[PDB]
């Protein structure tokens, strides 16, 4: 129940994360995807993975945040992709740092997050898993890969969205040195906990080539995938949106119903009955 | 912030729930600090009062 | 109120209210911090059935994971001392089944 | 945070923006001349100078009241007002 | 907000309201300003195909289709200024707004902390006390027999009076009072 | 995921092993004399060890090493790669016969089916 | 054209797709005029009273008040006991406690029927 | 120490493993130890014994209340109010000595639980019996008085029991 | 100077404290810290007796 | 340092702030190239998969059909 | 417990013979005096209770009890110096006359030692209280609520008193002492029943028990601030104290006859929450809570274990408080505004900053915040109807859950959000008022600190 319930999650999360306009809802959709990975870490009898992804996360999660943040007050309270733009040479530090906890949290190959998640997806594929839970995992890290792209892409990369009074300024060395503290871990704390820790469980020495590979392939699809979809926006050509489209940006229709239905039905039957 | 050393306040106050959380060795001293970390997460969530979609 | 216009200069800004309109019998449950009546860019019947659809689906092939489910191709993983009979807590007067792995 | 906005500056602003509109003159431009009476606009090219100065300023003004900003001396008083600049 | 609005929107109004909407959600959907721009552009002429229009039973059908096309169109989540209504800005500083009234109640001791500031604010409220018997008058003077049919308030027609009605638009607190 | 999920699921899962219930013949079915496998470690040894009871296979005492090496040389943490290369190739081992005794198992049964065949034809004819 | 959009009861008409809004009779013109009259009168008293310099205390809100006594306390003297009325409290006030104590009364008798029957694992279960 | 009694509270002997480093590289925990001692252990230690120093001028002491045994609620006659009194008075002593009991039981389970670690399935099962049977023996004692228990509603279960007992055993023989 | 009046008080005036509580309080009854055993190798010294765990058997080595 | 707002123009930038971002970054490719480099079993692996279709009936005690 | 009960009986001459602008603070002095000599109390016994006399008694049970009262009868005497400005020497006399009447009356019921007595004072509580509500209260529905609160009580504890000279006949005695040493089984009859059901109503229709509980909203609403404070914080204790001490001989008929008042005090618990969730009056919303965390009282008692009496005790005593706290809090603000509505004064986070955080902590002590007293005592009685059955739990949990949202609830709706424009009249918090929040507030703390004082013989 664990494993499917984790499963579920990421899937739902990532898939809502891919099409949301919000920085900050973006690095929220993606920290419950992460949790959602970790509680399928959990339900394949790997506790200490698990914990381990819980510190490598924390670090460049929380680096992450604190770089949308930086952006959203160069910008005056700004807090839409569709509305930034430029800060790639606009603010170069914050956009070093952001592409750097992107790449540790889509687990690049020797990063802080490398040593938690690959050996997290390495397990699921490994074990004696349902299929289905394996499935969404691989797509909910396809889907990871896909919304650092979007955040990537609609914040740094292009033209100025902002409005023209250029207020922009990163120089503060107390937004500087924190972000230096939380990058330093971003790079080199998984390698120091990985090999410091004992070895708190058998590892998976023998596995097939392509299924070793299995993360980095997923990975790399959905960062060509989103990347070419978000390249399709420059064109002159206007589309309506689709069902799904709507389904994944409206959070699956979730809040709606039973944020309304619900509540509507207790607080009513709480004074016309009760 | 007009109330900055309130915000400080704040989030040491959740530190310490957190670290209760985390090192409780009985599951009562676990609840403390499941319950002090949400009602912390409920006082800093809120923080703008006179924002309705915050409360 | 949620559905009320928020540019007017209500008297009550936050509840969206003015000085002796009649209130409404539901006031208590209407508020902005309450249940929410606001027109969606979806059909609400349409947005049941997806939700609905979703869940059952994802329900159904969660099950079908379950009856077919995804291991490798390995034989038993096998532990020296009768499977490991007195580390996991067995009885250490009574003998039990021998257990043995050979080569291969 | 961000410098406080003055009288001079809104109105430099708007004067620029509307000298980047291409219907209008920059020449016969002043900060009392009316959109339609003397500039020879019409309802959707004064929408779209409120939705110009809109995006300029960074906040939105509710069309009940952006259709009475006929003149850009009324857009300075408008967003001075609103923003409370007084200088 | 500052404007008292009437019994009704006319067709003009309605239909530069729904223009203006459709436009910011066409925005919403074009992010890119050269996209937008083209757009826009094309938004603007299908304005003006339908501007001349003798028949305003045909133009209200008009509204109604091009209304119904909107609500089908939108941007599920569009965007919005953060002070604006539904921005994620909107009434942060609510909770800083503190008046006048909650002024006047300060110890002496407060009081005296700022000498020059509460000279001014006397003289304020002496102005205020000195006029609300001809902002009364004034009023009563110019509504109907029958009471307001609108929300408007009259100027100052005297040369040594102020506007009915003043106190607390003048005094509301500021945008970012802390 | 793999050939052999397609080939049970899809096709004979009589003819492909059961993971739960293998293995469903005598281990020396087939070997005529076959040796037990050795453990080196002592149940006292991996005891004083502490080692986790999912660690305690086969391959114990080069963990046992693995440990011993990274406590002694405790600031530098990179002196224990030729312990933990001796541990992965005894687990990689390990999990090579666990594939061998997978193989076996299949092909005994499809044996196994092709004999109960051959004596079904021979009672028919 | 393009598919309708459905109003339901928690997901309301917008106002812009309301069809009454776009067949506009002369007599609802002058409803809205006497609406907006009505609105007017009562924002010019409450403004008169908002603004008087020597009022000190709450303005009262007499639709404020007859909410609360509405809700409160002018319920009963218009109850009558109809079969609508009397089912829905019957229902309402009656199933749900048979309900809980026949859960209850059969995960009792089950217990103690473990209980005699000696096959309940117990151990362990000081306290209760 | 000899604060509690090692017999009443067991604790296995102490192996510490010799240190044999394998590095030239300084001990970052080894510095930090004596770092430690130096600062912090020896000004805590000389506070100590001056308290101690302090403590040692005006000694005095303090006993533990002893109890004679009383007859109990099988002596006391039918509706005796003394005797009653004095055996549910017993009888409650009793009942907290034995809860007392239990506690210590459990305690030294969970400290040899925790001592063990890794291996506590199989070290700690001579714990996990006495804690067995001292459940087991109190749960039959005390286990379903209800909240205004007393001596005589115990002798009452207790003589159920016997009866079930008796019948059992009876049973058998037959 | 002002970090070194923060770090007497903040940090050494607690850590004193605490260890005094630990050391002659704490530590005064049983089972109130309790330590996980130390984990034992072959090929040790047992420092308490002065004893020698000693080694395991030879390796069937590979390679 | 006080920086000058600009209006319609490109941000006044540091050459602190240029320099950190360029020496963060270069250590971050350092590092990967650099641990890929020595521990690249890492990624690639380090033990070869056997192919259990080559496994001899021999070695896997499976005796003759007609046997 | 005559070094208490004569104190009293001397405050009544000082409050006579005191100066007109002294009354206040005398009473309060000799009250705070009062109750620091009842805290001697506290120091119970591990084996039987502390028999002074033939007369009076005190347990573990009744210590906690009595010190409540000792310090709750001050805190009325500042809100009513706080509300009774005006009244004319000879009124404020009385009513100061009043409280000490009912406090000496509270005292010797729960010290009496013998079921009539007690029966008698318990009783005896009600004319000082109705004298308070129907005389003091400001609206005009105080008569009704005193009518219903008077007539509920009494058609319940008359035949209450009818079982008690019956089992005084049938067994020689009425002493608790007496009826506990030898108490006999009570056997399957009709006439059991009825004497059980005797007994269990009255107390019940005390506690209150749901669908007997309007006499509380009614009561509560209306009365005056000290009115409201001692009804919730010890005159809803007196059903307890009393089903504690009487179902010494109901059983085994206590195993049978509790299911109904088991269902209703869930079912009723939950339906309150919900009423809390949707009340436009702020004393009616603190009203009902009361009548929910007395109804899971009340199922602790039926279920009757000794976890479920010590957390019966602790709920009991928490409730007390923080009920005392919420309508002390609420009489200020209508102090203010001269009005009970809760969305009438808005904002007063940003207009009234420490009494925004009384308002927080009384909310967060009112929902089972760890590890305040209120929680300890609802998770010991959830784990006792855990024990008792494993559906409680879905019982209890969704209680909890309408608990903290109607609490904070409240408490969002009376401080965050904007202040009204129009009430001007909000003067900043008097020194009594937050003098009056911390005497409430800090007791919480320290019994959070110590926690064994108040969880009854059975600790
Ligand atoms: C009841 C059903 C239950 C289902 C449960 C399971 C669900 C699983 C879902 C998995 C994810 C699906 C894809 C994303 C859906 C959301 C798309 C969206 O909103 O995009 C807008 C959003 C951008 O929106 P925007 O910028 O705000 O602008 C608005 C748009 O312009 C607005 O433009 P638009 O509206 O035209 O764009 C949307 C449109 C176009 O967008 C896409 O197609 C996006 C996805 C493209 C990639 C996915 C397909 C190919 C993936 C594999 C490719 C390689 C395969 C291997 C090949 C080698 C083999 C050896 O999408 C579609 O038409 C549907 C495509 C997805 C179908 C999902 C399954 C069926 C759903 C229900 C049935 C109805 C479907 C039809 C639609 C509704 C009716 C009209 O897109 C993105 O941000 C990128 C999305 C894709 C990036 C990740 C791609 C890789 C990860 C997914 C595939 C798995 C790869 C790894 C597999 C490993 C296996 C071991
Ligand atoms: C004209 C219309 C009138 C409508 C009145 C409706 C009143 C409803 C509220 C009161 C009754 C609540 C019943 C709840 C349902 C469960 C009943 C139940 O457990 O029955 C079995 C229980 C227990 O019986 P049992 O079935 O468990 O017994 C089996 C056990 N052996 C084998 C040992 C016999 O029955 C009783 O308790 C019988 C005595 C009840 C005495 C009357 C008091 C009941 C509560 C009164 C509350 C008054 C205030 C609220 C109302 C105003
Ligand atoms: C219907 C529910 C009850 C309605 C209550 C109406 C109030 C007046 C009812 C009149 C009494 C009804 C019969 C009560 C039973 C009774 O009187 O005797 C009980 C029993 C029999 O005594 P014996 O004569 O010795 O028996 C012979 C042994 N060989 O004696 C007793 O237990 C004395 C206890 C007095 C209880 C009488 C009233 C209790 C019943 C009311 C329920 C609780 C009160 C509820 C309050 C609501 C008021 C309607
Ligand atoms: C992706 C996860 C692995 C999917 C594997 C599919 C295997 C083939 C399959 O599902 O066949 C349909 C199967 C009927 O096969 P059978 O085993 O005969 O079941 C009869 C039930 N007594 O029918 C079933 O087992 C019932 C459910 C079938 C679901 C198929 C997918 C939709
Ligand atoms: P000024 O006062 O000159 O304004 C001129 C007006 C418009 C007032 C005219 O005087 C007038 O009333 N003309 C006749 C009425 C009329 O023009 N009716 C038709 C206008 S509505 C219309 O034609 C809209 C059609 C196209 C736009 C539809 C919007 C749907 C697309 C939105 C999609 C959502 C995301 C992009």
């Amino acid at each position: 129940m664990t494993l499917c319930l984790g499963a579920i999650t990421t899937l739902f999360t990532a898939l809502c994360a891919i099409t949301q306009n919000d920085i900050k809802k973006i690095v929220a959709f993606s920290t419950s995807s992460q949790l959602g990975l970790m509680m399928v870490t959990i339900g394949i009898n790997q506790p200490h993975l698990a914990f381990l992804h819980i510190c490598m996360h924390a670090f460049f999660k929380a680096m992450l945040f604190m770089c949308s943040g930086s952006i959203i007050h160069s910008l005056n309270d700004e807090q839409d992709i569709r509305k930034m733009g430029g800060l790639y040479k606009a603010m170069p530090f914050t956009t070093t740092a952001l592409i750097i906890g992107s790449l540790a949290l889509t687990g690049m190959p020797y990063l802080t997050g490398f040593y938690s998640k690959d050996l997290i997806i390495e397990a699921v594929n490994m074990s004696y898993t349902n299929a289905w839970a394996l499935l969404m995992t691989l797509i909910a890290t396809s889907l990871t890969a896909a919304y650092s792209t979007r955040i990537i892409f609609f914040a740094f990369l292009g033209k100025p969205r902002f409005p023209p009074l250029v207020l922009i300024n990163e120089n503060n060395p107390l937004l500087i040195n924190s972000i230096k503290r939380l990058l330093i871990g971003s790079i080199f704390a998984g390698f120091i906990i990985s090999n410091n820790i004992p070895p708190m469980t058998v590892p998976n020495t023998t596995m097939p080539l392509y299924m070793k590979m299995t993360a980095l392939i997923v990975t790399i699809m959905g960062f060509m995938l989103a990347l070419e979809l978000n390249n399709t926006t420059y064109y002159l050509k206007f589309k309506y949106p689709s069902q799904t489209y709507k389904f994944s940006n409206m959070l699956g229709y979730y809040p709606s119903i039973m944020h309304r239905l619900p509540t509507y039905h207790n607080l009513s039957m709480s004074q016309k009955s009760a | 912030d007009p109330f900055i050393n309130r915000f400080f306040k704040y989030l040491l106050l959740f530190l310490i729930t957190m670290m209760i959380l985390v090192t409780a060795n009985n599951l009562f001293q676990l609840f403390i600090g499941w319950e002090g970390v949400g009602i912390m997460s409920f006082l800093l969530i809120g923080w703008w009062h006179g924002r309705t979609d915050a409360n | 109120q949620q559905e009320r216009d928020p540019w007017y200069d209500w008297d009550h800004p936050d509840l969206r209210l003015n000085w002796g309109e009649p209130i409404h019998w539901d006031l208590d449950m209407y508020i902005r911090n309450r249940v929410d009546t606001s027109p969606t860019p979806v059909s609400w019947n349409t947005m049941c059935k997806h939700l609905f659809g979703f869940v059952a689906f994802m329900l159904f092939m969660f099950w079908v994971g379950e009856i077919y489910p995804s291991y490798q191709p390995v034989g038993p993983k096998q532990y020296p001392y009768n499977d490991l009979y007195l580390e996991r807590g067995g009885d250490p007067t009574k003998e039990p089944e021998p257990v043995v792995h050979y080569e291969i | 945070d961000a410098p406080p906005l003055t009288l001079e500056a809104i109105k430099d602003r708007v004067l620029y923006v509307l000298k980047l509109y291409d219907k209008i003159d920059p020449e016969k431009l002043s900060v009392n001349s009316h959109f339609m009476k003397d500039l020879g606009l019409d309802s959707l090219d004064q929408v779209e100078i409120i939705m110009a100065m809109e995006d300029e300023f960074g906040f939105e003004i509710p069309d009940i009241d952006a259709e009475k900003l006929m003149c850009p001396q009324e857009i300075v008083d408008y967003i001075a007002d609103k923003k409370d600049v007084y200088e | 907000a500052f404007s008292a609005p009437a019994a009704y929107l006319t067709h003009q109004q309605k239909v530069l309201r729904l223009y203006k909407r459709a436009l910011r959600h066409l925005e919403s959907w074009c992010v890119h300003r050269d996209k937008y721009r083209y757009f826009a552009c094309l938004m603007r002429a299908r304005f003006d195909e339908h501007k001349n229009e003798k028949d305003m039973v045909k133009a209200t059908q008009l509204l109604r289709q091009a209304e119904e096309e909107f609500w089908y169109g939108q941007h599920p989540q569009p965007y919005i200024f953060p002070e604006s209504p539904g921005g994620t800005s909107y009434e942060r500083y609510e909770c800083y707004k503190v008046p006048e009234w909650c002024l006047d109640d300060w110890h002496p001791s407060e009081k005296a902390m700022y000498p020059d500031y509460f000279a001014k604010r006397e003289q304020w409220k002496r102005l205020r006390r000195e006029s609300w018997e001809r902002e009364v008058k004034q009023l009563q003077e110019e509504t109907p027999p029958g009471g307001p049919r609108t929300e408007a308030l009259p100027p100052a027609r005297k040369e040594g009076d102020l506007p009915p009605l003043w106190w607390h638009i003048v005094t509301r607190p500021r945008e970012r009072p802390m | 995921m793999g050939a052999h999920l397609a080939r049970r699921y899809l096709g004979d899962a009589s003819k492909e092993p059961d993971p739960l219930r293998m293995p469903t013949f005598p281990p020396d079915y087939g070997f005529p004399e076959r040796k037990e496998r050795e453990m080196v470690a002592t149940q006292q040894e991996m005891n004083d060890a502490q080692l986790m009871l999912q660690q305690r296979d086969y391959c114990a005492h080069y963990l046992i090493q693995l440990l011993k090496c990274k406590r002694d040389s405790f600031p530098n943490f990179l002196a224990c790669k030729h312990e933990q290369h001796d541990w992965d190739y005894c687990e990689h081992l390990d999990y090579v016969k666990r594939m061998k005794e997978f193989e076996r198992e299949r092909r005994l049964l499809q044996r196994k089916k092709r004999r109960e065949q051959r004596e079904a034809e021979m009672a028919r004819g | 054209s393009f598919p309708k959009y459905k109003p339901s009861r928690l997901a309301t008409l917008p106002a812009t797709l309301d069809p009454a809004e776009y067949d506009i009779s002369p007599e609802t013109r002058k409803a809205q005029a006497e609406r907006l009259a009505i609105r007017s009168r009562l924002k010019r008293e409450y403004l008169l009273q908002y603004n008087d310099p020597n009022r000190l205390g709450v303005i009262e809100d007499p639709a404020l008040i007859r909410w609360t006594y509405a809700r409160s306390a002018n319920i009963y003297p218009n109850f009558r006991p109809t079969p609508k009325t009397s089912l829905l409290g019957a229902l309402f006030g009656i199933g749900p406690l048979f309900f809980w104590y026949y859960v209850f009364k059969t995960d009792r008798d089950k217990k103690e029927k473990l209980i005699q029957e000696g096959k309940l694992d117990q151990t362990f279960n000081i306290s209760y | 120490p000899d604060s509690w009694d090692k017999d009443v509270y067991p604790e296995p002997p102490r192996r510490t493993p010799a240190p044999a480093p394998q590095t030239s590289l300084p001990n970052p925990v080894t510095y930090l130890t004596k770092i430690f001692d130096l600062l912090v252990d020896r000004p805590v230690t000389l506070a100590r014994e001056f308290i101690e120093q302090q403590h040692a001028k005006n000694r005095y002491y303090y006993y533990h209340r002893e109890f004679r045994r009383v007859p109990d609620i099988t002596e006391c006659e039918e509706k005796d109010i003394l005797c009653m009194f004095e055996a549910e008075m017993q009888w409650r002593r009793d009942y907290k000595v034995d809860q007392e009991i239990v506690n210590i039981i459990q305690e030294r389970l969970k400290a040899c639980q925790q001592r063990e670690g890794e291996s506590y399935r199989q070290n700690c099962a001579k714990e996990l019996e006495q804690f067995t049977q001292v459940s087991k023996a109190f749960q039959d004692r005390y286990s379903d008085l209800g909240a205004h228990y007393s001596a005589r509603k115990c002798l009452a279960k207790q003589k159920q029991r016997m009866l079930a007992e008796r019948k059992a055993a009876k049973e058998a023989a037959a | 100077y002002r970090h070194s009046i923060f770090a007497v008080t903040h940090v050494l005036i607690p850590v004193w404290i605490i260890h005094y509580y630990l050391k002659y309080h704490v530590t005064a009854k049983p089972y109130t810290v309790v330590e996980r055993k130390p984990r034992i190798f072959p090929g040790d010294t047992i420092l308490e007796t002065g004893e020698v765990i000693p080694l395991m058997k030879e390796f069937p080595d590979q390679h | 340092v006080h920086i000058e707002p600009r209006y319609r123009q490109f941000p006044q930038l540091t050459r602190s702030q240029l320099i950190q971002a360029e020496f963060f970054s270069a250590t971050m490719w350092f590092w990967i190239l650099w641990r890929f480099w020595h521990d690249s079993d890492a990624v690639l692996g380090h033990f070869p998969y056997p192919d259990p279709s080559q496994w001899t009936d021999e070695e896997l005690g499976i005796l003759p059909d007609d046997e | 417990m005559l070094k208490i009960i004569i104190p009293t009986t001397m405050l009544l001459p000082m409050t006579w013979m005191s100066k007109h602008n002294m009354i206040w603070i005398n009473a309060t002095v000799h009250s705070l005096l009062i109750s620091l000599i009842s805290l001697s109390l506290l120091n119970q016994l591990g084996e039987n209770s502390l028999n002074f006399s033939l007369t009076f008694f005190s347990d573990s049970l009744s210590a906690p009890l009595l010190v409540l009262t000792t310090w709750l009868l001050p805190l009325m005497l500042m809100a009513s110096q706080s509300h009774l400005s005006k009244e004319t020497t000879t009124r404020k006399k009385l009513y100061i006359t009043m409280l000490i009447l009912l406090q000496l009356f509270l005292i010797m019921t729960f010290t009496a030692t013998e079921l009539i007595l007690f029966y008698i004072l318990f009783e005896a509580t009600l004319v000082p209280t109705l004298i308070i509500i129907t005389r003091w209260g400001n609206q005009t529905e105080r008569l009704n609520a005193g009518l219903y609160f008077l007539f509920y009580t009494l058609a319940g504890s008359l035949p209450l008193l009818v079982a008690l000279v019956y089992i005084q006949n049938t067994t020689g005695s009425l002493n608790f002492l007496i009826i506990h040493y030898w108490s006999h089984p009570l056997s399957n009859s009709w006439s059991n029943i009825f004497m059980w059901l005797a007994c269990i109503m009255a107390f019940m229709v005390k506690m209150p028990l749901y669908g007997l509980h309007l006499w509380l909203p009614k009561a509560h609403v209306e009365a005056p601030i000290a009115g409201s404070m001692v009804l919730a914080a010890v005159l809803l204790k007196l059903g307890g104290y009393g089903m504690m001490r009487i179902t010494t001989i109901l059983n085994p008929l206590t195993n049978y006859m509790a299911y109904p008042f088991l269902m209703l005090s869930m079912w009723g618990m939950i339906m309150t929450s919900s009423i809390c969730l949707r009340q436009t009056d702020l004393k009616s919303l603190i009203a009902y809570s009361s009548v929910s965390h007395m109804a899971l009282v009340i199922v602790a008692i039926m279920i009757q274990t000794p976890w479920s009496f010590m957390g019966a005790t602790a709920l009991m005593i928490a409730h007390g408080l923080t009920s005392s706290m919420l309508f002390c809090l609420a009489n200020t603000n209508y102090e203010r505004v001269h009005s009970r509505t809760m969305i009438l004064a808005r904002g007063l986070q940003t207009l009234l900053p420490l009494m925004a955080t009384w308002w927080l902590v009384a909310s967060l002590t009112n929902l089972a915040l760890p590890p305040s007293i209120n929680l300890i005592g609802e998770l010991f009685i959830i784990t006792a109807s855990f024990s008792w059955s494993n559906i409680t739990i879905i019982l209890m949990g969704m209680n909890m859950m309408i608990t903290a949202l109607y609490s904070l609830y409240m408490l969002i709706t009376t401080q965050r959000g904007k202040y009204t424009h129009h009430i001007n009249n909000i003067k900043p918090s008097f020194t009594r008022e937050n003098a009056l929040m911390a005497l409430h507030i800090l007791p919480l703390l320290l019994l959070t600190l110590n926690p064994k004082m108040i969880l009854g013989p059975l600790y």
